[PDB]
């Protein structure tokens, strides 16, 4: 993906801590190097083919250094509490259509001005109780929405009875009516679904939705159906899609800026992140000033990452030992 | 109960803690309880403050003479203050009756422990021996610092802590 | 409190002494005076609700504007067991000179 | 003025009147008289503290400040146009302009009805104690001493305790240096000098620093290049 | 940590506002 | 001695939380 | 404050004292 | 032998002692003989007094590690004397012998340590403390304080014990306390 | 070091000794009286662990400017046996008259 | 007598080769 | 300083002694 960037970005992949450059042996490796007089901070990394250092930090001219966990940049999926509204008929009324229409945003263009309409439907009848209208409303809505031959999964949709009321059962397309054995059904959840992500060439975007109602005549009123109330998500996609595209892009301020272009002719350079790890994001944000009347700020960034374990044992060691080398006040997150 | 030995190390990234009962007699009873530490911002009069900066509770290390012993070094980049420009206040709580024959004015739960870091200070002082090397004419700021310390001292030693506090952040700091 | 009652006391007591002994007293001092009790009986009345330790703060960094002030408000003296530079006590006890991988060791 | 008003308590003077054997009577309760006589005798503007407080006006009328002592100006403090004198005889009168004003004790009579005014006064610096607080320039503090010795001395010739050659010597001493000091808190400095050479040397005169508060009394008067 | 008398009426004071009787419900 | 809001609040809600 | 687990416990003692 | 805690109450209450001989396997067999408390009134150049102001033996109690620790409360109402205008000399004398290859001067049968309530001198500096934050001035009560008690320091340091009981006299012998009230602050 | 204490202890005494005398000290001369005990308090506390060789060199080169500075503070005198110019007590021995190839020669 | 560093840190290298 | 051997087997004895 392509990122906005303060006129450099540079990331370096922290697998590892090893205190001096001497013993720099496998690919990824981090020393964070400082001399006594602490006036300048680099970083010794090895490369897949040699050490390589970065841009040298002068500590007067820093301006940012933080550390973010894995915990806040993993996106959360969501969720909508479709039931029904209790003012105009606790009962599904006999003899009306129930329609309800999912309003797509992002489609497959980014704008607000893509969209996508998927409806499920049920006709109520009568003795239909409200858990036997779920019942049969979230197989309507899950062989819409859970299709197989859907260009792209748009939702998931699940059903919560009033039993456990924690735990969600999937309803996809190929769930019939006697798979959902259960008599006290209280709502639909729809949930956002993970979009697929390619390296480099399709970024992490997610596509947005509103479960909105249709008008069921009630005494001669055409009362709007139902209420959707936007619920705490519990489900939330990793870290490990958005850097490893943020080392795609920022292994091109050191390198090769063109990544394909022509092949049996490219650079291939071989790249250190798993995309299926959780990663912690370390950002020292700093600039270059010189000594005239034209001084100011060539502003820069360094970012580090390392990988998230649980308790960020392998992040708080590249604080714990830039802290000591260099004398910043970087929180141990 | 006392202190042991209450110092910043001397590499400038732990916070040393070793507290200790006191071995007369009537301390049998009476064990270590918890470690609070407030800095110059969060500090209060009447004990620890609330949201205080590190809050410790010894149970939680041991699973009955261990307990009357304690030793603790805290990473001080991982509190997230400067370890160069913060004071630093430790209480210490006993949660526990001493014997009915106790002299009185000894059974108190609570103490406190003051700390900064020297290096700063010792480095000012080396700055004005060498400013006083060349023609052997004392520097006024030297002598200022001196007794702006002494100041410091005996707001400490007399439980004065506030003026302490407006004395640092107004020479020590800015 | 407690103690704001005996700074109080004292320097009233000390403001009456003055006016036996001298006829005046500087009223950029009885102001001080004034402030004084005014906060102690504000701290020990229905008005002590209000306060949080935010207030606290601030309350006590602007009584101790008043401390040497004037002759009338001393520096309160608490009973207190610290200092800068503590003592170091620890001893040392090594196991028949013996050590670590790296370093020293004791009992 | 070259030299600065650095502050020090009346009984500096005391300090050195009583120096003289005929002069260990005084007290700080004539100091104090005869220090303000001398300060308002010599009407230095530089002995007094500058000082800008704003009150609002209920009709034609005004409260004014307590310490206030002179009037540098008066303006209007939403505009910040300056007041003249009120030339008007039948101001807040009616039957059957350019705003003014005028003050005679602790009210201020202006010509607007309702508004908030701007007073730049005069006050004098006082003491810890509700007493005056006197340069400690030495030229001032000589000249003090011999304004109270030369008053002491009258009314001891008055007596006839005093040969007239002491007081006619006495009052010569205090005439000399009574204008020594005049002329030394007066003369302007060299940042003032470059104020007045600002003022004096203007091809376009400017005539119209009494709108403002004499901010650009000073200000050099740049003339471009063709 | 000792409590005089003075201290507990303050707290009783707070609790008051907080509570009230049978009859208030 | 003396008390604040919050030294309230907490005797309070721990008189609560155990009743 | 940093009240102590047996500072409540007085507390409320000296509350049930009026029980 | 050493000083582990010596100090007067803030209370102005009691005189605290505690001594303990050195832990070193030298002195193993050294122990404590009694404990001689004088004043800078009752105060002679070479060992206690004849005339001393209290006796403790050591060897009237249990007779090995509680003979080689000795801690003391002493209240002062009990000894006549002010806590707060009075310099006490804390002999401690040793019985016994300490083992040959100790180096020398190590084997000091006697050792000695001073006392004095620093509060009321805490109490004096108080008033002159604000001078420090005063500039164009010098802070000259501050500074003569801080001399005045770094005298008596140094004086006990160096052993001149007579110039410190004149120091003594000359400053602080004129100091004021409050006397502790007997019934016992009920507290804790 | 043990002998600061000694400096300190006499350059303190002579101060009160000449307030005894006088009513007064300069305190410029009180300025380095000050340096001078505040510099034996940081090297004989916790704080002389922070010193150097350097470190050292430079204190000790800082300090020399106050020795003969005032009458207070005083040269110190150590212990010492030698001099700029060194003393020739070597004897000379001839053997049997005996040159050698080109230098004389003694036992 | 008086330590530098230096001083200390010969004594516990050397004390060290020593064990 | 220098810290002839001697020096250094002193400091190992007093260490050594309460050891």
């Amino acid at each position: 993906m392509v990122i906005s960037i303060n006129q450099v970005r540079q990331l370096y992949v922290a697998k590892a801590l090893k205190a001096n450059t001497a013993a720099l042996t496998t690919a990824g490796d981090i020393v964070p190097k400082a001399d006594t007089a602490k006036t300048t901070l680099y970083f010794q990394s090895m490369s897949p083919a040699g050490i390589v250092a970065s841009d040298k930090i002068n500590l007067k001219h820093v301006l940012y250094a933080k550390a973010t966990p894995s915990e806040a940049l993993a996106h959360k999926l969501v969720r909508y509490s479709v039931t029904l509204d209790a003012d105009v008929s606790a009962t599904p009324v006999a003899g009306q259509n129930y329609i309800l229409r999912l309003a797509f945003r992002q489609y497959i263009g980014l704008s607000e001005e893509d969209q996508y309409f998927k409806y499920g439907e049920v006709i109520a009848r009568s003795g239909m109780t409200a858990s036997d209208f779920y019942k049969k409303m979230a197989i309507s809505l899950a062989k819409n929405l859970e299709n197989k031959t859907e260009s792209t999964p748009l939702v998931n949709i699940y059903l919560i009875s009033a039993a456990a009321a924690s735990t969600d059962v999937p309803v996809t397309s190929a769930t019939k009516e006697s798979d959902l054995t259960a008599t006290d059904y209280n709502q639909i959840i729809i949930e956002e679904t993970e979009q697929p992500w390619v390296l480099g060439m399709m970024p992490q975007a997610f596509i947005p939705f509103t479960p909105q109602f249709l008008t069921i005549t009630v005494d001669g009123e055409d009362r709007l159906w139902g209420v959707a109330t936007v619920v705490t998500p519990t489900k939330t996609v990793p870290d490990g899609h958005l850097i490893a595209d943020l080392e795609y892009f920022c292994m091109g301020a050191r390198g090769d800026i063109y990544r394909g272009m022509g092949y049996p002719n490219i650079i291939k350079t071989t790249y250190l992140v798993d995309p299926g790890a959780v990663y912690d994001v370390l950002d020292i944000h700093y600039f270059y000033t010189g000594s005239n009347e034209s001084v100011q700020k060539s502003e820069k960034t360094i970012t580090l990452v390392a990988v998230d374990d649980g308790s960020h044992t392998a992040m708080n060691a590249l604080i714990g030992a830039i802290n000591t080398a260099s004398g910043l006040t970087i929180a141990t997150l | 109960m006392h202190f042991n030995e209450l110092r910043i190390s001397q590499d400038n990234r732990f916070l040393i803690i070793d507290v200790s009962v006191d071995n007369q007699d009537y301390f049998e009873d009476v064990l270590l309880d918890s470690i609070v530490i407030d800095t110059q911002d969060t500090f209060v009069m009447n004990g620890p403050s609330d949201n205080p900066l590190y809050i410790y509770n010894v149970e939680d290390a041991y699973d009955t003479q261990q307990m009357k012993n304690v030793r603790l070094e805290l990473n001080i980049q991982d509190l997230k203050v400067s370890p160069c420009s913060t004071m630093f206040f430790v209480y210490v709580k006993s949660k526990g009756t001493p014997s009915t024959d106790t002299p009185c004015g000894f059974d108190k739960d609570q103490i406190l422990g003051t700390v900064i870091n020297l290096q700063p200070i010792y480095k000012q002082t080396l700055k004005y021996l060498k400013e006083v090397e060349c023609d052997c004419n004392i520097p006024k700021g030297f002598i200022d610092m001196i007794l702006k310390l002494k100041a410091i001292e005996l707001c400490v030693r007399t439980g004065n802590y506030p003026q302490a506090i407006k004395y640092w952040n107004k020479f020590f700091i800015k | 409190m407690d103690k704001m009652l005996e700074i109080s006391e004292e320097a009233i007591t000390r403001y009456f002494t003055t006016l036996s002994q001298f006829g005046y007293k500087k009223y950029s001092d009885v102001d001080k005076i004034i402030v004084l009790f005014f906060m102690e009986e504000m701290l020990a009345g229905e008005m002590s609700y209000y306060v949080t330790q935010d207030d606290y703060r601030n309350i006590v960094n602007a009584l101790y504007c008043l401390a040497g002030s004037t002759c009338m408000i001393d520096f309160p003296m608490f009973e207190s067991y610290d200092t800068l530079v503590h003592s170091n006590n620890r001893t040392f006890v090594p196991r028949i000179t013996e050590d670590s991988i790296l370093r020293s060791t004791e009992d | 003025m070259v030299n600065n008003i650095n502050w020090v308590k009346l009984p500096v003077i005391l300090d050195r009147l009583l120096r003289h054997p005929l002069l260990t009577d005084l007290n700080l309760e004539t100091a104090i008289q005869y220090t303000l006589d001398f300060i308002s005798a010599m009407g230095l503007p530089n002995v007094y503290v500058d000082k800008i407080e704003t009150i609002d006006i209920k009709e034609y009328r005004g409260e004014l400040p307590c310490d206030l002592i002179s009037i540098n100006q008066v303006r209007l403090h939403k505009n910040g146009i300056a007041l003249r004198a009120m030339t008007d005889n039948f101001n807040a009168y009616p039957t059957h302009g350019e705003p003014s004003f005028k003050t005679q004790g602790r009210v201020i009579f202006t010509s607007i009805k309702h508004e908030k005014v701007d007073i730049s006064y005069k006050a004098i610096m006082l003491d810890d104690e509700g007493l005056p607080l006197i340069p400690d320039n030495p030229i001032f503090l000589k000249t003090l001493e011999l304004y109270i010795k030369k008053e002491w001395f009258t009314i001891l010739f008055d007596m006839g305790k005093i040969s007239p050659a002491v007081l006619n010597n006495t009052q010569q001493e205090y005439a000399f240096k009574a204008g020594q000091c005049n002329n030394e808190f007066v003369i302007p400095s060299v940042s003032e000098m470059e104020a007045i050479t600002n003022m004096w040397n203007q091809l376009i005169p400017r005539v119209t620093e009494f709108r403002r508060g004499f901010k650009n009394l000073g200000d050099k008067e740049y003339i471009r290049v063709h | 940590m000792f409590f005089t008398q003075e201290d507990y009426r303050k707290i009783e004071k707070w609790l008051l506002a907080n509570s009230r009787k049978d009859t208030d419900f």
